[PDB]
């Protein structure tokens, strides 16, 4: 039916450094915006809310405001793109990004933080 | 589903903001 796909499920970045973290889920022919719902969430923090073609932000974590957003021209290609620039520590934890595109599917990816 | 979603991430704003 609907799968959503993660390239990795593990990601270990350097702190201070930029990370792309992805999914990848199914798309025909073109794109249909309307029916396309994104939802980013790491532990119990709101990172990006994405529905009906539309951003919503006020809805955004704090911590994330400004620091985190999702990639959306790969969205055209299947391909729910979070980016966070300058990692903290407290960016450690496990992701979860949510589709709907018809089907509603879910992965969860975690992230290790380093140090130097 | 993403009813479920949207239920969940509006009700975390409402405890954050
Ligand atoms: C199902 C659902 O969406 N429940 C819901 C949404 C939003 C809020 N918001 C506040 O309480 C501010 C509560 C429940």
């Amino acid at each position: 039916a609907f799968t959503v796909t993660v390239p990795k499920d593990l990601y270990v970045v350097e702190y201070g450094s930029n990370m792309t973290i992805e999914c990848k889920f199914p798309v025909e022919k073109q794109l249909d915006l309307a029916a396309l719902i994104v939802y980013w969430e790491m532990e119990d923090k709101n990172i990006i809310q994405f529905v009906h073609g539309e951003e919503d932000l006020k809805v955004q974590h704090s911590s994330y405001r400004q620091r985190a957003r999702l990639l959306k021209d790969q969205l055209s290609l299947g391909n729910a793109a979070l980016q966070i620039t300058d990692v903290k520590l407290q960016d450690a934890g496990v992701y979860r990004c949510m589709i709907s595109y018809g089907g509603a599917d879910y992965k969860r990816i975690t992230v290790k933080v380093n140090a130097p | 589903d993403p009813a479920l979603w949207q239920c969940v991430f509006a009700a975390r704003y409402c405890y954050e903001e």
